[PDB]
């Protein structure tokens, strides 16, 4: 629903959680796919310290 | 019917008019087709043409079965028995 | 369409009596429920046609058996009266509505689509004969290629519903002709899984193995059994067909299997077997063998025929990999590895060895097992010369036939 309404600096966080999820289920197919996503979301720069550290 | 692989002997031969009578003769030489004596001889219909899965009907591929003994009974008796002997050692 | 493969799958459990008592009984309750709702009363009676006075039969519709552990199959004439009421009603109403759509004229589109709507009802109530006719009229009238793929498949699904494997067989040759003409990928995924399950039901697991890996990566769920079931089919084919290396690489490079972990008993028993087999642990290989038997083959429609074939072949593979790694083993060392006594092992080896797909011999007095399986030039020689006799033989007969004619 927030792909339709994306204007949030907050979805960088969602992307990072998802990547962790998939890593610990042990698939790298979509662990990889989500890390790329979060990185694309952090190109426009609006991230706290904590967010980049993650 | 067929003999051997069905397509390998089916394509090989057909009736011509020249050969036709001559086949009839080889059958008669034997005396009967030998597939109308066999039902008479059992005195109803067979009982052991149903003995195995491939024997029953030729629609499945081979499974190389001829004993029909389930192996799950014998394997459970093996597992449990080695374990008790070792435990009470 | 969709409820149909659930019913068929549950019913299968009542067909056997080698499954657990408590698993068959919950499954029976389910089936009665959808007998009422989905009108599955004709298929209830069909199970009784497939016994004749065989275990699983206790029916009050016809003959009954008291050696059955099934007792939840017992019909009523309440079941029968409820049927005639429902059948009669539904059909009269729904056809009437469909008839008016044919009357309103547009040949390619309106009529063709009206003809599909009959085939869903007849599929639902599990009559193959009436479904085929009405859906035949649809195919005859020009419609989109995807639709044609859908409808041929729909017919082929009624062959797995009754379990007449041949019925599936014929019809899917028609999919393979229309798959490229349509040239659609949506339904390409579905095809690979259907023809996959066909191969699964017969003894050709090599074809299945190549089709079913694809099924994991991308899945369409229409008219196909639940996805946890599709993982269980993939693991069966991989273990049976492929050897250490290929098998190993396959289940580490399939994320789909790994992200799902265990989620039903059948999936768990299959997955356990897998790890033990390539990892070279034979202690725990053997409990898993027993476990697969109970919870994987017997419940599945398409592997219950192979129940015994499966255990047979699997003991050969395990032994093959072991024999590969050793020049010699001692029988006692080889027994301790499995977790089975000394005498227990000798029987098992001795059923495989004269057939000669284990290619080892046993010095009994020395207690060693020796391995004289060639992998050299001598091995290649054995393969080749056997094929070359076969070339001669093929030319001999076809030669003779043409010279004479």
């Amino acid at each position: 629903e927030f792909k339709k309404l994306d204007d949030k600096p907050s979805l960088v966080d969602v992307h990072l959680l998802e990547s962790k999820v998939y890593h610990k289920l042990r698939n790298l197919a979509k662990s990889k796919a989500s890390l790329t996503a979060a990185r694309t979301a952090a190109n426009s720069i609006y991230c706290p310290t904590q967010t980049v550290a993650e | 019917m067929s003999t051997d692989v069905a397509a390998a002997q089916a394509q090989s031969k057909i009736d011509l008019t020249k050969k036709k009578n001559e086949e009839i003769n080889k059958k008669s030489l034997e005396e009967d087709d030998e597939f109308e004596d066999f039902p008479i001889d059992t005195w109803a219909n067979g009982e052991t043409i149903k003995s195995n899965a491939v024997t029953q009907t030729n629609i499945w591929e081979e499974n190389w079965d001829d004993v029909e003994v389930d192996d799950d009974f014998t394997n459970e008796l093996k597992a449990e028995l080695d374990r008790y002997k070792r435990e009470n050692q | 369409r969709v409820p149909n493969y659930e019913v068929s799958e549950k019913a299968f459990l009542l067909t056997q009596s080698k499954v657990s008592i408590e698993q068959r009984k919950e499954a029976a309750e389910f089936v009665l429920a959808k007998i009422k709702e989905e009108e599955m009363a004709p298929y209830y009676k069909y199970l009784c046609e497939e016994y004749l006075v065989n275990n699983g039969q206790s029916d009050l519709e016809h003959d009954e058996k008291s050696d059955s552990l099934n007792e939840w199959i017992k019909f009523d004439q309440e079941l029968y009266n409820e049927l005639c009421k429902k059948n009669e009603s539904k059909i009269k109403e729904l056809n009437e509505k469909i008839q008016k759509l044919e009357e309103d004229d547009e040949g390619e589109l309106e009529q063709a689509q009206a003809w599909i709507n009959l085939g869903e009802y007849y599929a639902q109530i599990g009559d193959k004969d009436n479904a085929e006719k009405t859906l035949g009229k649809s195919l005859s009238k020009a419609i989109s290629t995807g639709a044609k793929i859908d409808v041929m498949l729909t017919i082929a699904r009624l062959g797995f519903f009754y379990n007449d494997q041949l019925y599936v067989k014929e019809k899917l040759e028609a999919v393979n002709s229309m798959i490229e003409k349509g040239g659609d990928w949506e339904r390409r995924n579905r095809y690979k899984t259907y023809y996959g399950i066909h191969c699964l039901a017969v003894r050709n697991f090599k074809e299945a193995a190549k089709l079913l890996v694809d099924s994991l990566a991308t899945f369409t769920s229409i008219e196909l059994t639940s996805y946890e079931s599709i993982a269980t089919y993939a693991s069966v084919t991989g273990l049976f067909t492929l050897e250490r290396t290929d098998l190993k690489s396959k289940v580490i490079d399939s994320p789909e299997l790994l992200s799902l972990i265990s989620t039903t008993a059948a999936l768990q028993s299959i997955s356990s077997l897998t790890i033990s087999l390539y990892a070279s642990d034979y202690a725990s290989y053997f409990p898993y063998l027993l476990e697969t038997y109970a919870n994987v083959l017997i419940p599945c429609k398409y592997l219950n025929r192979h129940a015994d074939f499966f255990v047979r072949e699997m003991r050969r593979k395990v032994y093959a990999q072991l024999l590969e790694s050793y020049k010699t083993l001692s029988l006692k060392s080889m027994a301790s590895a499995f977790g089975v006594s000394v005498a227990f092992l000798d029987n098992d080896l001795g059923k495989f060895i004269p057939n000669k797909q284990l290619n080892c011999v046993i010095d009994r007095v020395n207690g060693i097992v020796e391995t004289n399986r060639p992998d050299n030039k001598n091995a290649q020689y054995h393969l080749l010369v056997k094929q070359g006799d076969g070339l001669l033989t093929k030319l001999q007969k076809y030669g003779a036939a043409v010279r004479l004619t």
